[PDB]
Order: structure tokens, then sequence, then C-alpha cells
């Protein structure tokens, strides 16, 4: 019924490993870029 | 009488944790846009910052310190008197257009 | 540069709001799903044949003998589900944050939903298993409930007096083209959105605080794409037969009905609303109105606040509507016996009551609490 | 003048990349 | 507005920003975050959870009562 | 070499004569399209640091474009710098030194400043030796050293809704290339 | 401009003299 | 330093940036596949064909 069964689980391992590698690396790039806005500080200074 | 729930709901709404007044959260339309346009420089430039700060909070998924929260008693209805007039003028135009 | 300028105003320096949560990531994912279904699908159709003699053999030929044919199939088959998960997130987001106030964008949406439902339904027939055949035979025959012309409408649709080789071959033709109509519609879905700008979670005009799509939301949508891919490949590589029905591995046979007959998981809520009503026509109209009521949502809106972020009563009723849909999805999966008939009956009434009666009243009360 | 080392490096990138992919 | 420059009228605001290379990517992630995550969970939970609890109650009950009705009686 | 560099990019004002035919492409582009009212490249110097960059004054719809041409000119000068324009850059600076030290007050300033900063007064022959030293390769090596892939300090005042995001400005500080 | 200190020297030192150029900004001396 | 030495000579230019990625990816493919294959093969010891191939083959 499922001759792909062995090969598919090996792809599975490799996928989990590779997703384990990439997800933090991509998330780090997202955080690195969004940092500019996430640290920013708004100062209101109207006149009188 | 039931101002309490009006007070409970205010706190339960949560816009006060972002430092917003009630009329900062009103859904814009043709009347509200017009009322906001009629606002004098001070009230406009204030709501600008109140909203600009509240969005910046909403980005970071945070709220203000508890003392800086907006108070149900000190929640000024800055937009209403203008918006009432805009609505009343539109109603007049419609009532005149009716005839 | 009159293309690059379109791509600039689309994806490079489009002013997005600053405070957009991960609930807006599903739009881009739905496109990634649509492109994934198209690319996988094309490569399946390169080997698939739409004749009742060969249809089953061809799908199994793909899995077994076409090099990496199995991985393409289950990416199509589970991607179809991931498309639908993403849809139900994408629709609910708009319900919650009041994004339906972009009427045309929303109404094009409502079309996009219906076209995908038709696409995926016709797609499911293609491999020609028991549940595919019998799913079509059940679901199509519903139209015969139409008062004066349904019985004719059904035979015209089928191309005969039952689901047969005439139906299968046209269902392939319709399946393989309608995705492109969906992509065309989707570009108009986007076209109205740029006119109107994008919404944010507060439901407050974010013109005061905008940021350029690139590089912020480009890298964010990329991050989200990997999570969709992860979710797909978890299903493909570890649980490809999870969401799918076993009976569709039994080749189709019109002389033998499987006992627990049902659509796929993404129609079960609507199937449950249909089963709730005993009258056939009523069941069809409720089934229809379950989807099409989405078009009345922007008219049922009452609250002076746009978003549900600052609206407790509405939030609770919204999260009730989600749970009620998950109840109906469960009930649609189970057979039509006690106690599921009464649970399905209440759940179905509750569904339309939340949308039509309660959530508008909630918004009206919420206004009166704030002196609106 | 200045794009000679760049175009050579991109010439290598393309060459080794086409060798990588096939 | 659509274009940057024609969006809206903003006055008297100052935005201080910092280069992403100059600053950190994950500043006080587990330190300040886990409390903030918890706070957000406490805010929503009361609105979000009870319908899903009610689903779970109706789910298990309905399946329980289905299994009761399936088997023999006297 | 940085003074030569800033002389190549140059400076413009809307009262200038040359306009569309100006040598520095930023001025030429800014004059033809009418991007800005004025721009000026500066090198502010201090003991062990300074500010190397540029200043511009423009319409609220012209900020992204001005920034794009300016950074485009920096990146260009870092990566590709013609011998001709560098000679123009030298000659502008040659003329600048001799123009500035005319009258007693600028020379008295030059002396008083030189002794506090440089330690000694530098003769015009020594300056000329260092200008003649600069050729195209030196400008590229030096411009690329101080400007390529470096976080710049940016200051915006006025109707600055168009002023590009810092990540986009920082992306403009290196090239495609 | 605002106070008396800066406002000194503005009064006409000599008949105005308009200068335009190829390179230098256009000025109005005295 | 450690990382600055990479930046300075390996990926300051975008020209060499790509050459690094390409060559790094070329090596990574060999390294990762080989490693994850061996991990999967140790996970599933004796059960695959390559483990029981010598069994039914005198050639
Ligand atoms: C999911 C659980 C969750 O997070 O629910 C609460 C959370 C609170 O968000 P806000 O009201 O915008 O305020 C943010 C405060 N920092 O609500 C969220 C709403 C998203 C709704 C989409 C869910 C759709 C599910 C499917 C239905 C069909
Ligand atoms: C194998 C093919 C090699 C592809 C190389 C493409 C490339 O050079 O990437 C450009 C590179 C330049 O971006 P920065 O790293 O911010 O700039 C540094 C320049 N000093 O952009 C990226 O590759 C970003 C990667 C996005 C995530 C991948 C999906
Ligand atoms: C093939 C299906 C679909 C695709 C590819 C698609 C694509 C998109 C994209 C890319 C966006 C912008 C990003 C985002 O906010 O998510 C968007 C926004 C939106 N879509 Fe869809 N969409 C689809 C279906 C639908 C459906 C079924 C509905 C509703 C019935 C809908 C309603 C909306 C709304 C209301 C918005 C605006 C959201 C906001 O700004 O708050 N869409 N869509
Ligand atoms: C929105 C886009 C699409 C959706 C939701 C979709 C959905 C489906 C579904 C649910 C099936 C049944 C899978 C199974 O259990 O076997 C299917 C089968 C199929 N689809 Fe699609 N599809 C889409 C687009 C396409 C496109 C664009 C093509 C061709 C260009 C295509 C070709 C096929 C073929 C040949 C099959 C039969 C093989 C099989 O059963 O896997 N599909 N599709
Ligand atoms: C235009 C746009 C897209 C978007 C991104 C990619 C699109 O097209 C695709 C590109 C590649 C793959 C699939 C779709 C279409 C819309 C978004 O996600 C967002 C997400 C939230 C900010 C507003 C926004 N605006």
């Amino acid at each position: 019924a499922e001759p792909e069964h062995d090969h598919r689980k090996r792809m599975g391992l490799k996928m989990l490993l590779m997703m384990g590698l990439l997800l933090p690396l991509v998330y780090a790039m997202k955080r690195h870029k969004w940092s500019v806005l996430k640290s920013r500080k708004l100062a209101y200074r109207p006149p009188k | 009488w039931l101002e309490g729930i009006r007070k409970w709901y205010y706190n339960a709404a949560g816009f006060n944790k972002l430092g917003l007044m009630r009329d900062d959260t009103i859904h814009e339309n043709d009347d509200v846009k017009e009322a906001i346009r009629r606002l004098p420089e001070n009230l406009y430039n204030d709501r600008v910052f109140r909203i600009k700060r509240a969005l910046d909070l909403s980005m970071r998924q945070q709220i203000l310190p508890k003392e800086q929260w907006t108070k149900y008693e000190e929640d000024k209805s800055y937009l209403e008197p203008y918006l009432k007039e805009v609505i009343r003028e539109r109603k007049e135009r419609e009532e005149w257009a009716k005839k | 540069h009159p293309l690059m300028k379109i791509v600039n105003n689309a994806f490079i320096d489009l002013p997005a709001p600053s405070n957009i949560s991960s609930w807006w990531n599903f739009g881009s994912l739905l496109g990634i799903c649509l492109i994934l279904q198209i690319l996988t699908g094309l490569f399946l159709a390169m080997h698939y044949t739409s004749d009742t003699t060969t249809a089953f053999s061809s799908v199994t030929h793909i899995c077994r003998d076409v090099n990496y044919g199995w991985i393409i199939r289950y990416m199509h088959a589970n991607g179809a589900s991931m498309f639908f998960i993403c849809l139900y997130m994408h629709v609910g987001r708009g319900l919650y944050y009041g994004s339906y106030t972009f009427l045309e964008t929303w109404n094009i949406g409502v079309i996009l939903l219906l076209t995908v439902m038709a696409t995926a339904f016709m797609g499911y027939v293609l491999p020609w298993g028991q549940m595919s055949f019998w799913g079509a035979t059940v679901i199509t025959n519903l139209l015969s409930a139409i008062p004066y012309i349904g019985t004719n409408l059904v035979e015209w649709i089928w191309g005969g007096f039952s689901v047969d080789k005439a139906t299968l071959t046209r269902f392939f033709a319709f399946h393989f083209i309608l995705p492109f109509i969906i992509m065309a519609i989707a570009m108009v879905h986007l076209l109205f959105l740029h006119e109107t700008g994008s919404n944010n979670p507060t439901g407050i005009s974010s013109d005061v605080d905008k940021i350029p799509f690139h590089p912020y939301y480009t890298i964010k949508d990329i991050l989200g794409a990997l999570l969709l891919i992860l979710a797909l490949m978890l299903l493909v590589l570890f649980a490809p037969d999870l969401l799918g029905d076993p009976d569709n591995y039994t080749p189709a046979n019109p002389l033998n009905t499987p006992p627990h007959i049902k659509p796929e998981w993404y129609f079960l809520f609507a199937y449950a609303i249909l089963r709730s009503i005993p009258n056939k026509l009523g069941g069809v109209l409720a089934l229809a109105f379950s989807i099409l009521i989405l078009a009345l949502i922007p008219l049922l809106h009452t609250s002076k606040q746009r978003s549900m972020m600052f609206r407790p009563l509405s939030q609770c009723l919204f999260w009730a509507l989600v749970a009620d849909l998950l109840t109906l999805t469960w009930i649609g999966g189970q057979p039509v016996e006690h106690p599921y008939i009464t649970i399905g009956q209440l759940a179905s009434v509750l569904y339309f009551l939340l949308i039509l009666v309660l959530m508008p009243t909630a918004g009206t009360i919420e206004n009166k609490l704030l002196k609106w | 003048r200045n794009w000679v080392p760049t175009a050579q490096l991109w010439g290598a990138v393309g060459a080794v990349g086409l060798v990588s992919a096939t | 507005g659509r274009q940057f420059g024609h969006l809206t009228r903003v006055r008297h605001v100052i935005t201080y920003s910092l280069s992403p290379f100059e600053q950190r990517a994950f500043p006080h992630y587990f330190s300040k975050g886990i409390p903030n995550v918890l706070r957000r969970t406490r805010a929503c939970i009361l609105r979000v959870a009870p319908p899903f609890v009610a689903f779970y109650l109706v789910y298990t009950w309905g399946t329980q009562e289905f299994e009761k009705s399936k088997r023999k009686n006297p | 070499a940085l003074q030569v560099a800033n002389a190549i990019i140059g400076h413009y004002d809307c009262t200038y004569g040359g306009g569309a035919h100006l040598s520095s492409p930023l001025a030429s582009i800014a004059a033809t399209n009418k991007l800005c009212q004025s721009f000026q490249t500066f090198n502010i110097c201090y003991a062990d640091t300074g500010l190397l960059g540029a200043h511009f004054v423009c319409d609220h719809m012209s900020i992204d474009d001005m920034m794009f041409v300016l950074q485009g000119q920096w990146m260009r000068l870092c990566t590709s710098a013609t011998e001709s324009e560098v000679l123009r850059g030298k000659n502008l600076l040659r003329n600048a030194l001799v123009s500035h030290l005319d009258g007693t007050t600028p020379v008295c300033e030059d002396i008083g400043r030189s002794l506090l900063t440089y330690g000694r007064r530098i003769p015009l022959a020594e300056w000329e030796s260092r200008i003649a030293e600069v050729d195209a390769r030196v400008v590229r090596e030096v411009c690329s050293k101080y400007f390529y892939d470096q976080c710049p300090a940016v200051a915006g005042f006025g109707p600055i809704e168009q002023l590009p995001d810092y990540n986009r400005i920082r992306s403009g500080m290196f090239w495609l290339r | 401009v605002l106070c008396r200190e800066s406002l000194r020297g503005q009064a006409a030192g000599r008949p105005l003299v308009a200068s335009v150029s190829l390179n230098v900004p256009a000025s109005v001396r005295y | 330093t450690l990382t600055a030495r990479l930046y300075s000579l390996l990926f300051r230019r975008t020209s060499t940036f790509a050459l690094t990625i390409v060559v790094g990816a070329l090596f990574f493919e060999r390294a990762f596949d080989q490693g994850a294959d061996a991990i999967y093969e140790h996970i599933n010891e004796g059960k695959l064909w390559k483990h029981i191939k010598h069994k039914y083959e005198n050639k």
C-alpha cells in the first residue's frame, strides 16, 4: 500500500532537521529587521 | 444608576490601557472624517499622537503602566459636539432633499 | 518600468500599517497554497487520465511508478486542506477585526471562497475512489431539491442519469481551469485592497503610522511561508492519510454504498447544517445560506468601534461562533443518530442566531455602555 | 574597469552554481 | 493618500530609532517576554476558552451518550 | 581624498546658473527634475572622529528621490570613479584652498585652528602634495572604506513623511551590486 | 529677527549689489 | 576577531557573498545528506535493504 514508506520518513527526518535549522535563522532575520521599530521611542513636543 | 457597568465595560474594553480616549477608537466614515477635519489644531495633533502611541504599543503587544491608563472619569468626549453637528447638518440636507 | 511600478506600489513600498499581527499573514499563504496547488496539480495532470477505466490506475501509477509522484500527490491532497485551513483563518480574521468594511474586497473574497469550494469538490472526484464517487452522487443530487428544474439541472451537470464517465471527465476540465479564474479574481481582490488600504488590529486609521511593506512584511511573510511549509510537510511526510478518508483507496463501485457517507472535513459544518433541517429544499437553502450569509455580515455590523479588540461581548460571541462551527464540523463527521441529531440541530440554529441576532445586539449594547 | 573583478566573481558564481544545480 | 507623502497630516512628533546592526535582535526575550506572554494569556483566556470548554463537554458527553445508546439494554 | 570625494558629488542651490549641464550628476539630476532647493556635502571634523555625509532641503514629495540619487552617488564613487571626475574633484579642492585663504582673517583662522588641530601650520605645497597624491583608485579605496556598508546617522526635520525607512537607507549604504 | 542683539547689522550697510554665478549661490551684498 | 575576519574578506562585497553561499551550499549538501542518512540508517539498524543485502548476494 505504501512503498514510499522508508524514503518518506528519511525525508521527514531531513525536513525536521532543516526546519529546525531554518525557522530560528529566518526568525532572527525578521527580528533583526523589525528591531528598528520594536526599540523606537516616540516623543511628543507641541508648542505653547 | 448602572454607571458601574459603564465603568466596568470601559475597563473591560481595554483601549484605556493603550492610553486612548473613547473617541480615538470611533470607526471613521464620512461624518467622523468630517468631524475630525473640523477639530482645532490641538485636539487633532493630540489624537494623532494618542493613536500613534497606541499603534506602537499594539505592535509591541504591550500596554502602558497602570497610572498612565485612561480614566473613566477623565475620559473627555472631544469629538462628539462636532460629530453631532455634522450629523445634524446631513440630516437637514436629507430632510430638505426629501421635499 | 510600467511593470516594476505596479510591483513597487504592490509589494515594495506599499505603506502597510505598523502594528499588523500574524493574522494578516494568511492572505499571502493562500496565494502560496494556490500556486502550490497549481504547480503540484500540473505535474499530476501530466500523468493523470480522466477516464473511468484508467482514473484509479493513473493515480496509483503516479504514487508507485512516477518518480517522486507520491510526494507531489500528497502535497496536492494535503495542500488542499492547508489552503482551506488558511481560508477559514483568513475569513475569521476579517470577521473579528471588521475587515468586511472593505465591502468589495470582502465580496470578491466571498466569491473566492465559493470557487475554491467548487474546485476542491470537483478535485476530490478525480481519483475515482468510493468516497469520491459517492461524495459526488450525494452532494450533486441535493440540487434535485430545487422546486421546478433541479432534476433537470442535475442530469445536465452530470451529463446523464447518474454520476459517470461524463461527469468525471468534465470535472477534470473544470478542476484544472477554475484555479486560474481564482487567481484572476484574487488579483481583483488585491486591486480593491490597495484602493482601500490595509486594516490593522485596533480598527483605527493607521495613516499616522505606516511602514514600507519591504523589508518588514516581506521577511515576515517569508517566515510565515516556512510555517505553512512545515505544516504541509509534517502532513505529507508523517501523516499523509490523516485528513483523508480510507474508503477512497477502494475503487469506486456504484452498486455498493459505504456506510458512513460524508464530504471532506472542510464541508462538514455545512453538511451538518444541511442534515439539521429535515425538508430537502430547506436543507439546501440552509446549506447555501451558511456560506452566503458572509455577504450579509457587513450589513449586520452595528458597533461604532470597527474592530472587536475593544469589544468583550462581541469577542465572546465570536469565539462562541468558532466553537459552534467546530461543533458542527464534529457533528457532520458523525452519523445521523441520537444524540448527534439534537446537537446538530441546536448547533445549526445557534450558528445563524449568533450571526443574525446576537452579535448585532452585542454591538448595540456595547455602544450603549460607552454612551453611543 | 571596475566591473571586471565583479563580473568575474559573478561569472564564477554562475559557473559553480550551474555546476551545483546539475 | 496611498503614497508616502500624501497619507496624512502629522505634527510635533519625534521618532528616535537605532540601526539593527547597532542594536540587539533578541533583547530580554525570556526575561521580559514570558511575563508579557502570560499577561496577554490572562487578558484573553476568559473570552476565548469557555466556548471551547463547552465544546469539549458537549463533545465527550455526546460521544459518551452515543456509546451508551449503541450497546444493549434490558 | 574625502574632500575630493565630496567635491565630485559637489553642492547645489536653485539659484545656480549651470543647472541641467552641471558636472556633478546629483546637481544635474536635481536641477533638471527640480528635486531639491539645495544640497551640500560636508565633512565635519573633530579630534578622533567626525561626520562625513550630506545635507539637503527639498519638497516633501522629493525626499526618497534625493536620497536615492545621493546614496547612488556614494555607492558609485565607492565602486566606480572615473579619472576625469577625480581630477575635477582635485581642482575644485585646489581652488577651494587658495580661494579660502584670501584676506587676513581666514589665514589667521587657518593658523589658530591648525595649531589646535593639526599641531602645526600646513603649507599649501604640502596640501598640493596630498591632492596630487590622490587618483581614482585612492578615492574608491577611501570612499568605500568610510561609506560602503556602514550605518549612517540620519536627521530629518520638517514634512518628512516620505523620508525612507532606516532599513531602506541602510540597504542603500551598500549596493546590489 | 527676534531680540535686539541679532537685529543689529541688518540695517542697510551699503546700496544693494546683486551677484549671480555659475558655481556660487546668488547673493545680495549690502 | 572571529566573525569580523569572515566579513572583511569573505562577505563584504555582494560578489563574494554569493560565491560563499554557493560553495558553502555545495559542501553543506554533501555534509548534511551524508550525516542525516547515517543518522536515519543508525536509527533503523538492520531493517533496510543495504544492511541485509550481503545476505542474499554471493556476487
Ligand atoms: C484564494 C483566496 C484568497 C486569497 C489568495 C486572498 C488574498 C488576500 C491578501 C493577500 C490579502 C492582504 C493580506 C492579508 O490581510 O491577509 C487579503 C486581504 C483580505 N481578504 Fe483575502 N484572499 C482570499 C480569500 C478571501 C476570502 C474568502 C475572504 C472573505 C470572505 C477575504 C477577505 C479579505 C479581507 C476582508 C481582507 C482585508 C484584511 C484586512 O486588511 O484586515 N479574502 N486577501
Ligand atoms: C485551488 C486549487 C486546487 C485545489 C483546492 C485542488 C484540490 C484537489 C483535491 C482535493 C484533489 C483530490 C486529492 C486526492 O485525495 O487524491 C485534487 C486532485 C487533482 N487535482 Fe487538484 N486542486 C487544485 C488545483 C489543481 C490544478 C490547478 C490542477 C491542474 C492544473 C489540478 C489537478 C488535479 C489532478 C490531476 C488531480 C487528480 C490526482 C489526485 O487525486 O491527486 N488541481 N485536487
Ligand atoms: C499586498 C500585501 C500582501 C501580499 C503579499 C504577496 C502577494 O502575492 C503573492 C506573492 C507570492 C506568493 C503568493 C502571493 C499578495 C499580497 C500581504 O501579504 C500583506 C500582509 C499584511 C500587510 C499588508 C499586505 N499587503
